[PDB]
């Protein structure tokens, strides 16, 4: 089995980017297949387009993912990713992220900036911006926190009393860790490929609301008038109108287990539809030299 | 040649104290007569597509001619 | 805000004043059109001073500047020779 | 047909009943040029001002009608004014529409334009969508009749076929002045309050100018304008026939989103309806040397006066010549509170 | 009081003269949209 894939260039690399590559070194780059254009994600995330995040999901998640480990001038050597190899990855990245929960890993476009992953290439025609790499809670709360942005961005702007722009950046905004908050950059039009994972998406709502056990709202309701759960405050001591009005019917058994088999097979064609993009599983991060042994899952 | 005063924040408009009075006046009577006639026509436009309602309330009450 | 420009030049201190007006010769009267010279104070426009010669044929010749982050564009005016003079008002 | 459809069932929460129509491609031409729109409903009243609360309408272009007799775009007029029993109807009464894409563009209609066609063309299981199923069956040429639209000249086509008691309802609707008039001089109200402004602006200084832009200006200023030729000052309140277009109240909508400007253009003396309520950046890196670049190039047009409103309660005349007018901006904050409720949400 | 003076090209400091700080008037042709539209004022006039 090989791994070493080198990748020539094509012009005389400049001495001032051979020391910021030497600084980016065991990072992740996206493969093509060698050429020197698209080995990286300036070919579908550019300064023209309005980063949407999600065609260059579709890129990184379609294409085998690349270590990039050596660095020479008119040559660079780069390691694919094959499943059923460890990969060794360092974490260096600047909106850091320490690995303390040890637990699987995720890639991500480069969503918190274009600065932070970017590497100006003058000598080719060519420029190279990187991928993020974040843990799997962080992407998914990230990921759900743009879909929700770009599409009720897009409805703010359909008001024509548009008050509160400012509102959804600053509740919205920023992440959620406990270390600290890091703002994230934001698209204004959702472009062609969020509208279709907002399509498919809600066509699986759409699908899934017409079949609700009735069982659970009963539950609900009753400990809505039991104490006030913390999980609970949500509600803030209110029951709305909706589950007041589809709760005319009684408590039956007969329609809840075929709307529970329903529900299990398409809450895992979202989970399928949500497991998108490439994923590592992590074993024994290691804390002191910020390197990971990861193969493909 | 031709010569064009300097671009200086001391530089006079040529004063107007008097002919600003009159103006409103004479705009307010031209805004009525404008306001006026597009009432005017308007409600032309409205006699217009009223009276198609009672043409057509006039053939509902012909139903009743129609079998006498 | 006030600005410290430098000149190079071939010419005699008679003509840099001269050639001094007329390339200030916006800047003079846009803080004439901005700024009114109220008090009796304000109406000199700056001042230069030699700050020596050098070799006109070798002269100026750029470079680059570098701190920790940035570079700016530098001239270097090589093997210069230093002589200063007093301040000549530009009016 | 397909907005009829989606609007009937959504708008079931802020309006009882739900009118269909379509909108010809000629009569929107002159409120948005080059297709830019692809909108929301407040119907305010005739005698009853006050406010109203608003209602989301859904829409598409570029789909043609079923009559060859002109070919246009769809839209649909929601009526849930009259109070109680919707017997009543009330007349001589506008319905503004606010057709967009991304807000530019209004559509003011009747109800006598509306009615007065309306009447003149007449193991569980999913539930179906119930008032689809009527429409397919219809597919006729008599729904759809011409009426002469009051606000322009022009024909609107409305369409309805006999649905379902709602639909049934309306028919059968009659009742036993002042809709349009209180917009317009309510604009000139406070179009003469900023023109006082103006004078007792230039009463109290010396009536002279600052010139707060810069211009150079020949020396035959004097003479190519005649002495005193504020006429186009003189008739500039005739000519703001347009307001919510007009930069004017712009800025009153502009205070819940601080250098910010915008500015309305009118001809040095009738050369045509020039354009209003442009903006003036200062957000962006452009910056401040661009809005100065732009503030010189509207200085600069010598056959246009420019009015300028900023958002913190100032108003600025902009003479071509560069000459300015100081001028205030304080209104009541009941017109203020009116204005962006009759544009949206406070 | 004002100053006069002949011409100058593009400018960075902006009180300065210029041939973009110029208001481009024609007077003709302004004579002529100012005449024009008298004559419609004047059918204005006795309308209603």
């Amino acid at each position: 089995m090989d791994l070493k894939v080198v990748v020539s260039l094509s012009s005389r690399l400049y001495t001032d980017e051979i020391a910021k590559m030497q600084q980016r070194i065991g990072c992740i780059l996206p493969l093509a297949s060698q050429n020197v254009q698209g080995l990286g994600l300036g070919q579908v995330y550019s300064l023209e387009t309005v980063p949407d995040y999600v065609s260059m999901y579709n890129y990184l998640s379609d294409c085998t993912l690349a270590v990039l480990d050596e660095v020479s001038v008119d040559s660079l050597i780069l390691t694919k990713i094959v499943p059923g190899q460890t990969y060794a990855i360092k974490n260096k990245y600047q909106p850091f992220f320490q690995w303390h929960g040890t637990g699987s890993l995720s890639v991500m476009p480069p969503v918190f900036g274009r600065e932070h992953a970017t590497v100006k290439l003058e000598s080719n025609d060519v420029d190279i911006v990187f991928p993020m790499v974040l843990p799997t809670p962080i992407a998914e709360e990230v990921l759900q926190k743009i879909l929700l942005f770009n599409v009720y961005s897009r409805v703010v702007m359909q008001a024509p009393g548009n008050a509160d722009m400012l509102d959804v950046h600053m509740h919205l905004g920023s992440v959620s860790y406990l270390g600290h908050h890091y703002e994230l950059a934001l698209p204004e039009v959702p472009g062609p490929l969020g509208l279709a994972l907002l399509d498919n998406l809600s066509l699986y709502f759409c699908i899934m609301v017409t079949l609700l056990p009735r069982a659970s709202m009963r539950l609900v309701r009753g400990l809505i008038r039991h104490e006030h759960h913390d999980l609970l405050n949500l509600f803030q001591e209110m029951v709305p109108d909706e589950i007041a009005r589809i709760d005319l019917d009684d408590l039956s058994v007969a329609d809840d287990l075929s709307r529970m088999r329903v529900m299990m097979t398409y809450l895992q064609s979202l989970a399928s539809l949500f497991n998108l993009g490439p994923r590592l599983a992590t074993a024994a991060y290691s804390q002191e030299t910020l390197t990971a042994t990861c193969w493909l899952r | 040649p031709e010569l064009m005063w300097a671009p200086s924040l001391r530089n006079s408009l040529r004063v107007s104290p008097e002919a600003l009075e009159l103006a409103e006046r004479e705009a307010e009577r031209a805004r009525s007569e404008r306001w006026d006639r597009c009432a005017q026509v308007l409600k032309n436009r409205l006699l217009r597509v009223e009276l198609d309602g009672i043409m057509r309330d006039h053939l509902a009450r012909a139903e009743e001619i129609r079998q006498d | 805000g006030p600005r410290f420009t430098f000149f190079q030049s071939s010419r005699g201190h008679c003509q840099i004043m001269n050639i001094l007006r007329i390339y200030y010769s916006p800047s003079i009267m846009h803080r004439y059109a901005v700024v009114q010279p109220l008090h009796i104070e304000e109406l000199t426009f700056g001042a230069v001073a030699c700050l020596g010669t050098f070799s006109a044929t070798d002269g100026w010749r750029r470079s680059a500047f570098n701190y920790r982050g940035s570079s700016l564009p530098v001239v270097e005016i090589d093997s210069f020779y230093s002589n200063v003079s007093d301040w000549e008002v530009i009016l | 047909m397909d907005v009829h459809i989606d609007n009937q069932v959504l708008s079931g929460l802020g309006t009882p009943l739900l009118v269909h129509l379509f909108v010809p491609d000629t009569v929107m031409a002159e409120l948005c040029p080059n297709r830019v729109p692809n909108a929301w409903c407040q119907t305010l009243f005739s005698d009853r001002t006050g406010l109203t609360r608003v209602c989301r309408v859904f829409a598409a272009r570029g789909m043609l009608p079923g009559r060859p007799s002109h070919r246009g775009t769809f839209t649909s007029v929601p009526v849930y004014c009259d109070e109680g029993l919707p017997e009543l109807y009330n007349p001589f009464h506008v319905a503004a529409l606010r057709f967009y894409d991304e807000l530019v563009g209004e559509l003011q209609i009747y109800y006598l334009s509306l009615f007065e066609g309306a009447k003149r063309a007449l193991l569980s299981r999913v539930p179906v969508s119930f008032s689809k199923t009527r429409r397919a069956i219809r597919e006729s040429r008599a729904l759809v009749r011409g009426i002469a639209h009051i606000f322009s000249p022009h024909a609107l086509y409305v369409v309805t076929y006999p649905e379902l008691s709602a639909q049934g309802r309306l028919h059968r609707m009659t009742a036993v002045l002042g809709a349009p008039e209180r917009e317009f001089r309510f604009l000139i109200s406070v179009a003469l309050r900023i023109s006082a402004s103006f004078r007792e602006k230039l009463a109290m200084q010396a009536w002279t100018a600052q010139q707060e832009i810069p211009v150079v200006i020949p020396t035959s200023y004097s003479r190519i304008y005649k002495n005193s030729d504020l006429i186009r000052e003189a008739f500039f309140t005739v000519q703001t026939r347009v307001s919510w277009e007009s930069c004017w109240v712009k800025a009153t909508i502009s205070n819940a989103p601080d250098a910010c400007l915008w500015i309305d253009s009118h001809p040095l003396y009738e050369e045509g309806a020039s354009a209003w309520g442009k903006v003036i950046d200062s957000r962006p890196p452009g910056g401040l040397v661009g809005a100065a670049s732009q503030l010189v190039a509207l200085g600069t047009d010598g056959h246009c006066v420019h009015l300028a409103t900023t958002s913190d309660g100032q108003a600025f005349l902009v003479l071509p010549g560069g000459f300015v007018i100081k001028g205030q901006l304080a209104l009541t904050p009941e017109e203020r509170g009116y204005i962006l409720a009759r544009h949206g949400i406070r | 009081d004002p100053a006069r003076l002949p011409r100058d090209t593009g400018p960075e400091l902006m009180w300065a003269p210029s041939l973009r700080n110029s208001l481009r008037v024609s007077p003709e042709a302004l004579e002529l949209a100012e005449r024009e539209a008298e004559r419609a004022r004047s059918e204005r006039w006795d309308r209603c």
